[PDB]
RNA sequence: GACCAGGAA
C-alpha cells in the first residue's frame, strides 16, 4: 500500500494485536517508547484537602487520585498549564474535579471514582470524566469510611506526560516481539540439553516459515516484521495510542528539522 | 490495710485489663488486637 | 548495578512502589519551680527576652502549637514555650527534616502540668541512596 | 461553631482557651486532640 | 651550617615533595597577587601560572635541604632537574 | 578504616545531582568500598598550597 | 589521642556512595547540595574579579 | 493497606478489580488463579499486585474517631 | 554536656 504497513490480528476497547511489516527495528522501537512515554494524558495533579477524618493520610490518598484514569480523548485541545497564561490554571489549561463523601451508613462506606464530579467548566470537550470500565460502574476503589469518616477535597487535572510521571500513561504493557525462530541468531538460548526442548515456541513462530535446519546461515537477514500488542488504560482508546504515538514521533522527528532551520 | 508502692505490670499478664480483653473490645480500647 | 547496589524502575516507583509513611512524635510540656513558677504553652514575640528560636513562629496558634494539617519544615518552631526570670524554651522540628503537622495531643503530666505531643508524618519516595 | 479541641475517645469538640484544666465534658479522660486548621492545605498527586 | 655549593652530595634532580611544594608555594603566592615572571598566556590559575613558571624555570625560589645531622644544601629550582 | 596510603585519594569534583557521592567502578578496591549503603567522607583543601599537595 | 592525634574537623562531609560507569576514573560525583554548603576560600585577584563577583 | 490502582510494574488499572475477586472468591467458589484471570489479569506483574496484597484498611476502619 | 545502655558497612 505504501511504506511500512500493518495487519491486525485482534483488537478490542483496550487491545490491538497487530503485525508492523517493513520498518526498522529501531523505528518500532521508537513507537514502543513513545507510546509508554511521551502521549499527553489528562491526570489530576493537584489535590486540595478540606477535610479527611480517614485512616488513610491525606498525601497517601492524593496519590492515588493520580492514578485514576481521566478521559483524555480530547486532551490536545486542553492546554499545558504550563503555558496557558493565566497565573495558576483555568478552564482553558486544566479540570477540576469534586470529591465529598461521609459515611452514611454503618456499613463501610465506599468512595470509588466515579464520586468524582467535575466542576470546571469543559467547554464542551470530551475530558475529565473519570474512567469506568468496572462491572457495576464504579471505577477505581479510592477509599473506605465507617461513620464520622468525611473526606472533602479538590482536584485540579492537568496535561503531561509520562516522562514527567507514569501517571500520565495512556498505556499499560507494550508486548512486542520478532523472529520468533531466532533467525537472526540475536540470541543465543542458554540450555541444559536440547535448546528446542526448553524453549517454548512463541505463538508467532505460526507466522513465520520454520527454518529448516538443511539451510546455511542468512547473515544477509535483517529484523523487519514485528508482533506487537497494546494495551489502554483507558485514558485514550487503544487505537488512538497507537495513531497518537505514532503522531507524537513524528511531531519530535519535525520539531529537529524546525530547529535545524532556525539555525 | 496498708500502701506500700507500685508493680509495673506486664501488658496481657493475669493482673492487665486487655488479658480477659475481646478483639473488639481492643479495637475499642484503642489497643491492637 | 554493579557491586551490592540495584536499579530500580522509575515508573513504578510513581505507581507507588516501596513508599513509606515516617512519623515522628515531639514532646515537652511546663515544669513548676516548686512555689508555683511556672514555664508557659505560648506564641511568644519580643518583649525583654530576645533569646529565642531563628526560625518561623508564625506556624503557631496562641497555644504555642500548630494545628496538624499545615506543612512545616526547617527549624520552624512546632511548640512555643516560656520561661520568667527575677522576660524561650520553644521546640523547632527536627532541623534536617520536614513534613506536615499530623496529630497535636494536649493532656496532662501525672502531677498537673501542661504535656503536649506533636506528631509530624511524612512521606519517603524510593530515591539513590535508599537501601533495600 | 468552631472548636478549639476534640476529645480523644468520645470525640466530641470541646473548644477551650488556657487556664481552663484539660478535660472533656460528660467524658472523664483528659487527652484531647488539636483540630486541623481551616487553612486548607495541598499536595501535587505524585 | 650549610655546604658549599660545590660539595652538594643530594640528588641533584628534584623530589615529588619538592615540586609539590614548589608549586603550591608559588601558586599561594600568585594568589596573592605577587609579581609572575611569565607571560600568562591567558592563563588564569595561579596553580597552572605556578606549572608555567616552573616549566620555564623563572621560580625564584631555592629548596633548603637538610641533612639529619642539621646542615644542609641550598638548591635554586633554575638547577634543579625536574624529569619528576 | 584507611589502612592504606591509598585508602585516603584526592579527586576531581563533578557536581551532580541526587545525594550519593558516585565513584568510580575501579577505585572501588583500593578504598574496600562496595554500595552496599557504605558512607565516605570527603574532606576539602583550604589553602592553595593544600589543593597542590592533593592534586600533585 | 583523641584530641590531638585526631579531631573533628571543618570542611568535610559523608554521604552514601554509589558507583558510575560514566565518571572518568579520578572524579567523584558531589551531591549539589554538598557543593553548595562546601566551601573554597578563594582570594580576589585579578584573574578571578570579575568570575568571582559574578558567583558573589 | 487497600488496593493498589494501577499495577507497580506495567501499569494496567487494577484498583476497580479487588471488590470483584473477593466475590468471585466468596460468592463463586472459584480458586485464585481462575478469579484472577476472570478479571484479565495476565501479565503476572498484575496477578501478584492482588494475589498478594493485604487489604489492612479493614482492620484500620475498626478503630472509632 | 558528662555518664550509662543498645543497634549498624
Ligand atoms: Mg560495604
Ligand atoms: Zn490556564
Ligand atoms: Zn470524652
Ligand atoms: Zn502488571
Amino acid at each position: 500500500e505504501e511504506g511500512p504497513q500493518v495487519k491486525i490480528r485482534e483488537a478490542s476497547k483496550d487491545n490491538v494485536d497487530f503485525i508492523l511489516s517493513n520498518v526498522d527495528l529501531a523505528m518500532a522501537n521508537s513507537l514502543r517508547r513513545v507510546m509508554i512515554a511521551e502521549i499527553p494524558t489528562l491526570a489530576i495533579d493537584s489535590v486540595e484537602v478540606e477535610t479527611n477524618t480517614t485512616v488513610l493520610a491525606d498525601e497517601f490518598i492524593a496519590h492515588r487520585l493520580g492514578l485514576i484514569p481521566l478521559q483524555s480523548m480530547d486532551i490536545e485541545q486542553l492546554e499545558y498549564s504550563r503555558d496557558c497564561f493565566c497565573e495558576d490554571h483555568c478552564d482553558k489549561c486544566s479540570v477540576v474535579l469534586t470529591l465529598q463523601a461521609f459515611g452514611e451508613s454503618e456499613s463501610t462506606t465506599n468512595v470509588y471514582s466515579k464520586d468524582l464530579v467535575i466542576v470546571s467548566n469543559l467547554m464542551g470537550r470530551n475530558i475529565g470524566h473519570p474512567i469506568i470500565q468496572d462491572k457495576e460502574g464504579n471505577g477505581v476503589l479510592i477509599c473506605k469510611l465507617r461513620k464520622g469518616q468525611e473526606l472533602k477535597l479538590t482536584c485540579v487535572a492537568k496535561k503531561g506526560i509520562a516522562k514527567e510521571h507514569a501517571k500520565w500513561g495512556p498505556a499499560a504493557a507494550i508486548e512486542f516481539e520478532y523472529d520468533p525462530w531466532n533467525k537472526l541468531k540475536h540470541t543465543d538460548y542458554w540450555y541444559e540439553q536440547d535448546s528446542a526442548k526448553e524453549w517454548p515456541q512463541s505463538k508467532n513462530c505460526e507466522y513465520e516459515d520454520p527454518p529448516n535446519e538443511g539451510d546455511p546461515f542468512d547473515y544477509k537477514a535483517q529484523a523487519d516484521t514485528f508482533y506487537m500488542n497494546v494495551e489502554s488504560v483507558g485514558s485514550i482508546p487503544v487505537d488512538q495510542v497507537v495513531v497518537r504515538g505514532i503522531d507524537t514521533l513524528q511531531k519530535k522527528v519535525a520539531s529537529i528539522l524546525l530547529a535545524l532551520t532556525q539555525m | 490495710k496498708v500502701f506500700i508502692g507500685r508493680l509495673p505490670i506486664m501488658l496481657r499478664s493475669k493482673n492487665c485489663y486487655l488479658s480477659e480483653a475481646t478483639e473488639s473490645d481492643l479495637y475499642k480500647l484503642k489497643e491492637c488486637p | 548495578n554493579q557491586e551490592d547496589s540495584m536499579i530500580m524502575n522509575q515508573s513504578s516507583i510513581d505507581r507507588g512502589l516501596f513508599r513509606s509513611l515516617f512519623f515522628r512524635s515531639y514532646m515537652d510540656q511546663e515544669k513548676k519551680y516548686g512555689m508555683s513558677i511556672t514555664e508557659t504553652f505560648e506564641k511568644p514575640q519580643r518583649t525583654n527576652t530576645l533569646r529565642m528560636k531563628h526560625g518561623t513562629y508564625d506556624k503557631l496558634d496562641d497555644d504555642g502549637l500548630i494545628a496538624p494539617g499545615v506543612r512545616v519544615s526547617g527549624e520552624d518552631v512546632i511548640i512555643g514555650k516560656t520561661t520568667p526570670i527575677s522576660s524561650d524554651a520553644s521546640t523547632p522540628l527536627r532541623s534536617t527534616e520536614n513534613g506536615i503537622v499530623d496529630q497535636v495531643l494536649v493532656t496532662t503530666n501525672q502531677d498537673g502540668l501542661k504535656f503536649v505531643k506533636v506528631r509530624v508524618r511524612t512521606t519517603k519516595i524510593p530515591q539513590i541512596g535508599d537501601k533495600f | 461553631a468552631t472548636l478549639k479541641y476534640i476529645c480523644a475517645e468520645c470525640s466530641s469538640k470541646l473548644s477551650l482557651s488556657r487556664t481552663d484544666a484539660v478535660r472533656c465534658k460528660d467524658c472523664g479522660h483528659r487527652i484531647l486532640l488539636k483540630a486541623r486548621t481551616k487553612r486548607l492545605v495541598q499536595f501535587e498527586a505524585r | 651550617k650549610a655546604i658549599p655549593k660545590d660539595q652538594r652530595a643530594t640528588t641533584p634532580y628534584m623530589t615529588k615533595y619538592e615540586r609539590a611544594r614548589i608549586l603550591g608555594t608559588r601558586a599561594l603566592q600568585i594568589s596573592m597577587n605577587a609579581p609572575v615572571f611569565v607571560d600568562l598566556e591567558g592563563e588564569t590559575d595561579p596553580l597552572r601560572i605556578a606549572m608555567k613558571e616552573l616549566a620555564e624555570k623563572k621560580i625564584p625560589l631555592v629548596i633548603r635541604r637538610y641533612l639529619p645531622d642539621g646542615s644542609f644544601e641550598d638548591w635554586s629550582v633554575e638547577e634543579l632537574i625536574v624529569d619528576l | 578504616p584507611s589502612l592504606h596510603k591509598m585508602s585516603m585519594m584526592a579527586h576531581r569534583v563533578k557536581v551532580i545531582p541526587y545525594s550519593t557521592f558516585r565513584l568510580n567502578l575501579s577505585v572501588t578496591s583500593p578504598y574496600n568500598a562496595d554500595f552496599d549503603g557504605d558512607e565516605m567522607n570527603l574532606h576539602v583543601p583550604q589553602s592553595e598550597e593544600t589543593r597542590a599537595e592533593l592534586s600533585q | 589521642r583523641g584530641n590531638l592525634m585526631g579531631k573533628r574537623v571543618d570542611f568535610s562531609a559523608r554521604t552514601v556512595i554509589s558507583g558510575d560507569p560514566n565518571l572518568e576514573l579520578d572524579q567523584v560525583g558531589v551531591p549539589k547540595s554538598i557543593a553548595k554548603t562546601l566551601t573554597y576560600p578563594e582570594v580576589v585577584t585579578p584573574y578571578n574579579i570579575d568570575r568571582l563577583t559574578q558567583l558573589v | 493497606m487497600i488496593v493498589p490502582v494501577r499495577c507497580f510494574s506495567c501499569g494496567k488499572v487494577v484498583g476497580d478489580k479487588w471488590e470483584s475477586y473477593l466475590n468471585l472468591l466468596q460468592e463463586d467458589e472459584l480458586d485464585e488463579g481462575t478469579a484472577l484471570s476472570r478479571l484479565g489479569l495476565k501479565r503476572y506483574c498484575c496477578r501478584r499486585m492482588i494475589l498478594t496484597h493485604v487489604d489492612l484498611i479493614e482492620k484500620f476502619l475498626r478503630y472509632n474517631p
